[PDB]
């Protein structure tokens, strides 16, 4: 239908027009911004006693508010954003090598191989960055669930050393994401960059006319 | 999948993938490298084999005289090239029976890279596995110098070099060869030059080289292979040479 | 999964049998049906041709070998065409070497041979043609049967083609008169049972049907498109 | 519930479960990657039409040949590859020409297709003979010639098979032309009628509009030898639609 | 599955091996016809000198007889077998007919060596496309192009090899019967386009013309550097 | 039975019909819609701490049951709006799988190639089938999780974390809302694509009956 | 993978696999030195017998071409054979066409050329022996191993079969340029005695030599004299 | 467009060199300095009733802090920091080796290969150091429930060993990781250093071109 | 870079002479000491009743904390005796696994069947560990599975089946931990098997470098 034909163009251009634009400027200039973070004196901290923040649990021989540690948290808010950013890239990345995706022929299957390689590794990455979207709500819930475990149970020494460590891992688990969202950003630009001639055109545009 | 076998199989991108495997093997194979000067055209080779219980019963081990005015050297599967120079010896001996006058030397070479592409072309027989230099005098187009491949494409070069480290030979040669300027004692030593390179030995053994030369003489080309003295000299030659660019530095 | 075994005519599967072999008989069953029947003095063949369109005309079915000898094919047309041939061939032959006319019974040995040798060796796709083969000679009429497994057979009467096991009941219940029966009777009696394969709406008309009779006067003779009519006429209407 | 699994499909000299032959039939799957080409069969003559396919303006209209002359009596039109055409067309007049040789007399449309058959037979590996392809032919060709019975059009396909036909078409649009065909033909029709209502189909089916440059069209009246309608005649004809 | 020998059709009828033959024509430099009123131009991209390579001993344009000339575009080894056996065919024509061939008998006869080489497994089919211009004896000018299937078509004007598309999108606007008018014009036609699809400028196009009697002459680099510097004047 | 055979074409016809209709009307509609939704400020809010929806719990410090705590009603409105939206898309992929396996072919040894087309097909509308069910589960487990921290939350008054807890559940649910609802528009996109690319050999599987060699 | 199989293909990496395959095949052979003297050249071999049963004079796996020409084998048993006979045959062809003894050299070129053309085609499998060849032409000894890829290299002296990289190393620090062959047979029945794995007996070797009255096997008793040195 | 082509160019290149130092220097290093903390007493112990620490709960005819293990504590904080590192270090060799991987193509595959097999063991390496990360978590929060279960239940005299065992056996696990560590740092380099040239030149040299 | 390959080598040698030294003696010898266990008294109890150790929880009856419960004795001996032969497998297999995955060659197109042998064995290697690995696992349920039941049985003094499983758990370790050490020994005689009969091809994949075809 003509009128419906407008729509679809449009979704279709638009597509296309965001992917260069994504590839072509929005890739590397994230991968810079990525790599400035990592340099940044708060991701790396060489002693991990600084980032351990007051417990205020009374050691028995009447729990002040336990407060979350603030490095973290500060850190965490400015990495969130980023793994946000990148799933949304991966969709429109993904949705735009489907469109790529050719009928489906016998033959000259090659392309739509190439095709079909990248969309894995693409899917790779989406599942990947989904786990790291998992991870950080779990840190605000188990450190919770630690912090009301020391409070319930002062005699036990080792929920406290538990919230220490929770904060610990979470500071390093941190430190990888940046290093991994910059690095799938990057994987990303090379993979489509190197075989884009195969994804944009996958059967190729020859015409033998044999038949 | 895999559209790498039977040599018969065009793969999707249009590339016959054993014809290019084949060339692969050349790249193992001990460096040759010929040089074109005016006067005449030499031909060098890295005898890979050093093994202390060889004996060099044979004229020389990769350089063969195809016929009175052209020679060749063969990088690759030795009993691959055995063949071919047995065919192109006859070739060539076929001519002279028929026209009576020496093969033109391109044409030795058109007709050996005819027999190579006909085995990539028809289902049974491997693509042969060798790449050869051959260097001659033809009247009509004098000193010539050409390199042939698996594939059956064989090109003129003024020098070129195939086999392990070709490439850097090749760079080398770009920079160093003067056109129009050479003289077989100027080429006899860019080839010591290149082939101290090239090979990983940090001193040419001057056993492990093989140099011969082809030069018109009195109207009759004679194709030589020097005596390991001429060579040793050379050798010495450009260790005093490069010595005394380093002590000047 | 015994996808293997199943591949070539030269690999025997693990209970004896060679599947290609096999799936080559299924051929004949895609065919259109054939009903070839014997009386004393007459060998008849009729068969139900099929069309690709209305405007192209009906398949040929019935082939003559011989003024003695003719054939009905159930099966691929391409295997009937070559095989027809060799028979046509052969029985050249005969009257040139021999000057008589080849017994029926010889050539379909003969047919049986070169079947044969496509089953026992890698190549060639075992012929999938079925055989109706029908001739008059000194000993009698004849009718035999060719599967596209070599074997043959000699019939009072049989159906080949799709919907042939209808065509085969019919002809069994009514087998024992057909030995004393008039041409006429024959035909007629052969039209009804191939009636039977066809659909319940399809309806035997001059266009579908191909007679073809051979008898001791009767040199072989495929009655077509508007000489069916005769026999036609007669027959009565659906069961 | 999908079984696609096939793996007789590969391979001619194998019958599948069923006993398909499935290479012949992809074979005639092919001549629908064809151009159509569509004959009409009348008392006046046969008259065959085809659609070019010109990929690019560059190239001379005049070299596709997709309807060629037989022999003055009969002519084909042919659609799939135009390579495996070439040979059928070639064994054709040999054949043809074989036949006058030998017997002073001028062969039947049905045996000029008999004969293409022959060839097309072959494919099975059926002989022994090494210059016989393996493939079976890809080319569904139409024969038409006016002979002793009068105007005949046989159709030959892949698979080797001939018949006569009325009317065929063969080719991309060959399922609708047939159905659109078998509406509009009438034994009575005269062979005016029959062109304009071919060209009328073809215009139907062919994606780019109707020109001169874009169809061929022949005739094999009983008079005249076969005919191919030239530009001018042509553009009176198409103008008439 | 259905790509791995040249007998098998696809299901939907496709012969996958020699589609994927004329996919590697298209890896090849690009060559380009262009049949002029009185003169037919043939021009071939030459891939580099490599500096120390002699450039006599490769040579995509040839003659096949005096009267008919071929370009190539595909393997080079597969077009000198083609070439030669060509130029047997020629010869031998003139011995049989006692006359000289035809471009077009030429151009069939070439197709057909192709299409035997595809037809049966055991060959592979040669991988070359070939621009084939000769004069007939009419003195028509005739420009056919053959591809590995074994299909001839006469083109007014084309492009075979790499680039092919865009040269012959430049071709089709820029060709018209004002441009054949003049032969320098003819050629300038077929100089401009190559180097629409060229990297670099004359020094990587070889071009060649046939007159109505002449035999084919291979334009001196300097003749060359004549025809560019019009043309980038004009620019 | 014949009739039988007729009630079940009467359903395949509809369903035909339908999806044609669907294809070219309702498919090509939601991409249009579901793109402003995502245009729109609500969805495409800068900062989170706007979404911050206020906990009213009492902190301890030195010297009853809190009030009632809302749920966020941004993120609400947002969620009323996408639910429609992933009932639509799912009611819409299940007619397009049924009118696919309704044009699936009797079985047969070869010429399956159209099948195989179809079975593609079937696997990508499947993939988004499982997609799009997940969401709906999604909206349930934030009510959950969010009532569940909000319960941990004021049980416990002093820890915070489960405080940062219920911000953080609630920033997600926007964060994914907006991917959820960029995935309808999204697959509503590549069903009409796939569809229409290879609508040939998925209406007509086998093709033409072949002519007879037999 | 599908390299492995095939002789006609060449592996990625351009490895004719097979014929490395059949290089295997000679290694697991019976172990032979080659020792090339001023005056001659000893070819030895192990020959060592399952049982008592088998009778020794039976088979003999240093053979003669020809007067002048005699060869060892280190691989598969049935194939020596056929590559005897068909050099003993190129020989005698040699002899019939130019009326001169065969130059040693020009046999193992002509014995390597049949040994390449089993190796094209994919219906056959490559000769899995490896002969050396053993002669005097000209005043001139000559010791020459043609391997089943059709190469052939001449060696001062070599080793094939079980143990021959310790053997080569062996011979190398053993080997000197003016050795006679006297010296050179003790050379080595010494090599071969470094991996016979048995008490080495008479029987248990089996050793020719060449010299300017041409090949011949040392007979048994002859052996038991070296060997009690 | 090129135009940040130079961010895509630096982080190519600081990958390339930051791998060369890892490969060359960081690994040899460190398997120095972990065979040296193997050495080193406090990873050998041979009785682990040494390791065992006092739990002060009342035994039945209130509990004051429960200690944790200190022993064990030390050695985890030795054990930590390597942890990480490899991590980070695994994921810099996945990044470097996907850079290297070629534009997919239909033969010359092996190389491909040969770099996906080298990235599987890597992988594996990386899941196998995120399993140490994990079991080194749990230890506090399993010896947390110990304690809190044998303080609420002085009669279950069970749950007393269970603290003890969990401390045993946690003293174990960190011998190997530490153990393992060395282990898969070595592997890593011999993997990389025995197919180098193919992993950094997959496709080869450029052959003479049958076109 | 030569230093690093010098170090690295020197890590590869010394575990090479203790792989080597492992299989000539510690393989060997452990086999013996683990069947002495196996032939011991101790896991060889005829009656498991003897196994039983008392549980004084108050029985119910219509008419305080129960008195420390401890752990059977006996179990507790015996694991004490096999915790210790755990690990040492468990250490001595990643031994082995790290020997020959340095050993494993560069991959190369040909001569692949020596990296099979080894490739091979390293399954065998993997199968083990994760057996060795749930061995360690049971040991630490176990205690916590008596405790568990323990509490059970005091909080419910009525049920008796929560009595009965005390007891049980405690007789299935024994049977258990008898299965195990039967179990260690043959884990140490299979490696010693498998990598004796295979040991060429495990230490020299490839073989030595073959006679030039170039």
């Amino acid at each position: 239908q003509p009128e419906a034909q407008a729509k679809v163009d449009v979704f279709r251009e638009d597509l296309c027009t965001k992917t260069e634009n994504l590839l072509g400027s929005y890739f590397p200039k994230k991968i810079s911004e990525l790599d400035a973070f990592l340099k940044e004196p708060a991701l790396n901290e060489a002693n991990l006693s600084n980032l351990k923040a007051p417990l205020d649990i009374p050691v028995p021989d009447p729990c002040g508010p336990v407060n979350c540690n603030e490095k973290i948290v500060v850190l965490l808010q400015r990495l969130k954003p980023e793994i946000k950013d990148v799933i949304e890239q991966l969709n429109l990345v993904t949705t735009w090598l489907q469109l790529q995706i050719p009928r489906i022929e016998d033959g000259n299957n090659f392309g739509v191989a190439v095709q079909e390689k990248v969309f894995e590794l693409m899917t790779s990455l989406h599942t990947k960055l989904e786990g790291f979207h998992t991870q950080i709500s779990k840190y605000f819930s188990e450190r919770g669930d630690a912090v009301t475990k020391a409070a319930k149970q002062p005699h036990v020494g080792d929920y406290r050393q538990l919230v220490h460590e929770l904060d610990e891992a979470e500071y390093r688990d941190i430190r990888l994401m940046v290093m991994e969202i910059r690095n799938a950003y990057a994987v990303l630009y090379d993979i489509i960059l190197k075989n884009f001639e195969k994804l944009k055109k996958p059967r190729g545009e020859t015409k033998g006319m044999i038949y | 999948r895999r559209y790498d076998s039977r040599t018969t199989i065009f793969s999707p991108e249009g590339r016959l993938y054993q014809v290019e495997y084949a060339m692969e093997a050349i790249g193992h194979a001990g460096t040759c490298l010929g040089i074109l000067a005016n006067d005449g055209v030499l031909l060098a080779a890295e005898r890979r084999n050093i093994h202390k219980l060889l004996d060099e019963v044979f004229f020389s081990e990769k350089i063969y005289k195809l016929n009175e005015d052209m020679a060749c050297s063969v990088a690759g599967i030795t009993s691959d090239a055995n063949v071919l120079t047995n065919e192109l010896r006859l070739i060539a001996q076929r001519y002279l029976l028929q026209y009576q006058e020496p093969i033109p030397c391109e044409q030795l070479v058109t007709a050996l890279c005819d027999i190579k592409q006909a085995y990539t072309q028809f289902g049974g027989k491997r693509p042969f596995g060798v790449s050869l230099l051959y260097i001659g005098w033809d009247k009509h187009y004098g000193f010539q110098l050409y390199q042939s491949d698996p594939s059956g494409n064989y090109g003129g070069w003024k020098a070129t070099c195939i086999g392990n480290n070709s490439a850097a030979a090749v760079s080398m040669l770009k920079q160093d060869y003067k056109e129009g300027e050479m003289t077989l004692k100027s080429a006899l030593a860019l080839a010591i030059k290149v082939l101290n390179k090239t090979m990983d030995v940090s001193k040419l053994s001057a056993e492990k080289v093989e140099i011969a030369t082809l030069t018109r003489e009195n109207g009759k080309t004679v194709i030589r292979v020097l005596k390991q003295k001429e060579v040793e000299q050379l050798i010495k030659k450009h260790e005093e040479e490069e010595a005394k660019a380093e002590r000047e530095k | 999964f015994r996808n293997q075994y199943d591949n070539d005519v030269t690999v025997w599967s693990p209970q004896g049998r060679i599947h290609q072999i096999e799936y080559a008989m299924e051929a004949v069953k895609q065919g259109s049906a054939t009903v070839g029947l014997k009386s004393k003095t007459h060998a008849v063949l009729v068969a139900l041709k099929r069309a690709q369109s209305e405007l192209a005309a009906h398949q040929k079915k019935i082939l003559h070998v011989d003024n003695h000898i003719g054939i009905s094919i159930a099966g691929l047309t391409a295997d009937a065409r070559l095989l027809c041939n060799f028979m046509r061939q052969e029985c050249l032959d005969s009257r040139f070497v021999f000057d008589r006319p080849l017994p029926v019974s010889r050539l379909v040995s003969l047919i049986g041979s070169k079947t044969q040798i496509p089953t026992q060796r890698y190549g060639r796709r075992p012929y999938g043609v079925g055989l109706l083969i029908a001739g008059y000679d000194d000993m009698g009429p004849h009718i035999f049967q060719t599967c596209p497994s070599a074997n043959y057979f000699d019939c009072r009467a049989m159906s080949i083609g799709a919907r042939s096991q209808s065509a085969r009941t019919y002809l069994e219940r009514h087998m024992s008169e057909f030995m004393e029966c008039n041409l006429n009777e024959l035909v007629k009696h052969g039209l009804r049972a191939l009636r039977e394969t066809l659909p319940a709406e399809q309806d035997l008309t001059t266009k579908n049907v191909s007679i073809g009779i051979v008898g001791k006067d009767l040199e072989f003779t495929i009655y077509d498109d508007d000489d069916v009519s005769p026999f036609l006429e007669g027959l009565e209407e659906r069961p | 519930m999908f079984l696609t699994r096939s793996e007789y499909d590969r391979g001619v000299n194998t019958f599948s479960p069923e006993g398909r032959l499935f290479q012949v039939e992809y074979a005639i799957e092919a001549i629908k990657l064809g151009s159509t080409a569509i004959g009409i069969q009348t008392s006046e003559g046969v008259c065959l039409a085809v659609e070019k396919r010109i990929t690019s303006p560059l190239m001379e209209p005049s070299s596709i040949e997709k309807i060629v002359e037989i022999d003055a009596h009969i002519g084909c039109a042919m659609s799939g590859l135009i390579a495996d055409a070439k040979t059928l067309i070639d064994k054709a007049r040999v054949e043809t020409q074989n036949h006058w040789f030998t017997y002073n007399e001028t062969m039947t449309v049905e045996s000029v297709t008999q004969a293409v058959s022959n060839l097309a037979l072959q494919f099975g590996e059926e002989d022994a003979d090494p210059g016989a392809m393996s493939r079976p032919f890809g080319v569904a060709l139409l024969f038409g010639g006016v002979d002793e019975k009068g105007p005949q059009l046989f159709h030959m396909d892949p698979s080797g098979t001939f018949v006569q036909c009325d009317a065929r078409a063969i080719g991309s649009a060959s399922e609708g032309a047939q159905s659109s065909l078998q509406e509009v033909y009438h034994k009575s029709m005269t062979l005016k009628e029959a062109i304009k209502s071919s060209l009328i189909i073809l215009k139907q089916v062919m994606e780019e509009k109707l020109n001169a440059t874009n169809i061929e069209l022949a005739t094999v009246q009983p008079g005249q030898n076969f005919h191919m309608f030239t530009k001018e005649e042509l553009e009176e004809v198409i103008k008439d639609i | 599955s259905y790509d791995r020998a040249i007998t098998v059709f696809s299901p939907d009828g496709h012969l996958f091996q020699v589609e994927y033959a004329q996919e590697a024509v298209k890896k090849g430099s690009t060559a380009v016809g262009v049949r002029g009123r009185d003169i037919v131009v043939l021009g071939v991209e030459k891939k580099s000198v490599a500096k120390l390579q002699d450039e006599r001993t490769v040579r995509k344009i040839c003659a096949l007889d005096d009267n008919v000339c071929m370009a190539f575009a595909g393997l080079t080894a597969d077009a000198r077998i083609v070439i030669n056996r060509a130029r047997v065919e020629c010869q031998s024509h003139r011995l049989t007919v006692e006359d000289p061939v035809t471009v077009e008998y030429i151009t069939r006869y070439i197709a057909s060596l192709k299409q035997r080489y595809t037809q049966s497994n055991g060959r592979r089919p040669f991988g070359i496309s070939a621009l084939i211009v000769g004069f007939d004896f009419d003195g028509t000018p005739r420009l056919y192009q053959t591809d590995p299937s074994g299909t001839y078509h006469a083109w007014k004007a084309n492009a075979i090899g790499r680039g092919a598309k865009s040269v012959r999108e430049f071709l089709e606007k820029n060709y018209t019967d004002e441009a054949i008018e003049t032969d320098d014009l003819t050629i300038k036609l077929v100089i401009k386009a190559l180097l629409e699809v060229v990297q670099s400028g004359g020094k990587n196009i070889e071009l060649a013309v046939m007159r109505r009697d002449q035999s084919l002459k291979i334009l001196n680099p300097e003749e060359i550097e004549k025809y560019v510097a019009e043309i980038e004047k004009e620019k | 039975s014949g009739e039988a055979r007729k009630q079940v074409e009467v359903f395949r016809q509809n369903l035909f019909q339908e999806a044609e209709e669907f294809l070219y009307r309702f498919l090509p509609q939601k991409i249009i819609y579901l793109n402003q939704l995502l245009q729109e400020d609500s969805l495409n809010v800068a900062d989170l701490t706007s979404l911050r929806a206020p906990l009213d719990i009492p902190i301890p410090d030195p010297p009853h049951k809190c009030g009632f705590l809302p749920g966020n009603e941004k993120v609400l409105s947002l969620l009323a709006l996408v639910k429609p939206e992933v009932w639509t898309l799912k009611e819409k992929c299940i007619l397009v799988i049924t009118w696919i396996q309704h044009l699936i072919p009797k079985i047969e040894d070869g010429n399956d190639f159209g099948v195989a087309i179809q079975e593609k097909v079937l696997e990508r509308v499947n993939a988004v089938k499982t997609k799009v069910e997940a969401f709906q589960t999604t909206i349930s487990k934030y009510f959950s999780e969010r009532g569940d921290a909000v319960a941990k939350a004021s049980k416990e008054t002093h820890v915070m974390d489960y405080r940062a807890l219920v911000h953080e559940r609630d920033e997600a649910a926007y964060g994914e809302l907006r991917a959820m609802v960029l995935d309808l528009r999204a697959f509503y996109a590549e069903l009409y694509h796939i569809i229409s690319s290879n609508l040939e050999k998925i209406v007509n599987p086998k093709g033409e009956e072949k002519p007879s060699m037999y | 993978r599908g390299y492995s199989f095939s002789l006609t293909t060449f592996s990625p990496s351009g490895k004719l696999v097979q014929i490395e395959y059949a290089l295997a095949a000679v290694a697991g052979g019976a172990p032979s030195v080659g020792i090339k003297a001023a005056n001659g050249v000893v070819l030895a071999t192990e020959k060592k017998q399952k049982s008592i049963l088998y009778d020794e004079r039976s088979v003999h796996k240093v053979e003669p071409i020809t007067k002048h020409i005699g060869l060892v084998y280190s691989g598969m048993g049935p194939d020596y054979r056929v590559l005897v006979h068909r050099a003993r045959k190129l020989a005698q062809q040699y002899y019939l066409v130019y009326q001169e003894p065969i130059p040693t050299a020009q046999l193992v070129q002509r014995v390597a050329s049949v040994m390449q053309e089993y190796t094209q085609s994919g219906g056959v499998r490559p000769f899995g022996v490896s002969l050396l060849i053993c002669g005097w032409n000209e005043g001139r000894p000559y010791l020459f191993q043609s391997d089943p890829s059709g190469a052939y290299f001449a060696w001062k002296a070599t080793a094939m079969g079980k143990n021959y990289v310790n053997g080569k190393t062996f011979l190398e620090k053993r080997y000197n340029e003016d050795l006679e062959l006297e010296d050179a047979i003790h050379t080595a029945i010494l090599t071969l005695k470094e991996s016979f794995e048995g008490q080495m007996t008479e029987d248990n070797i089996e050793v020719g030599i060449c010299n300017e009255a041409g090949f011949r096997r040392l007979t048994p008793t002859e052996v038991k004299d070296y060997l009690a040195a």
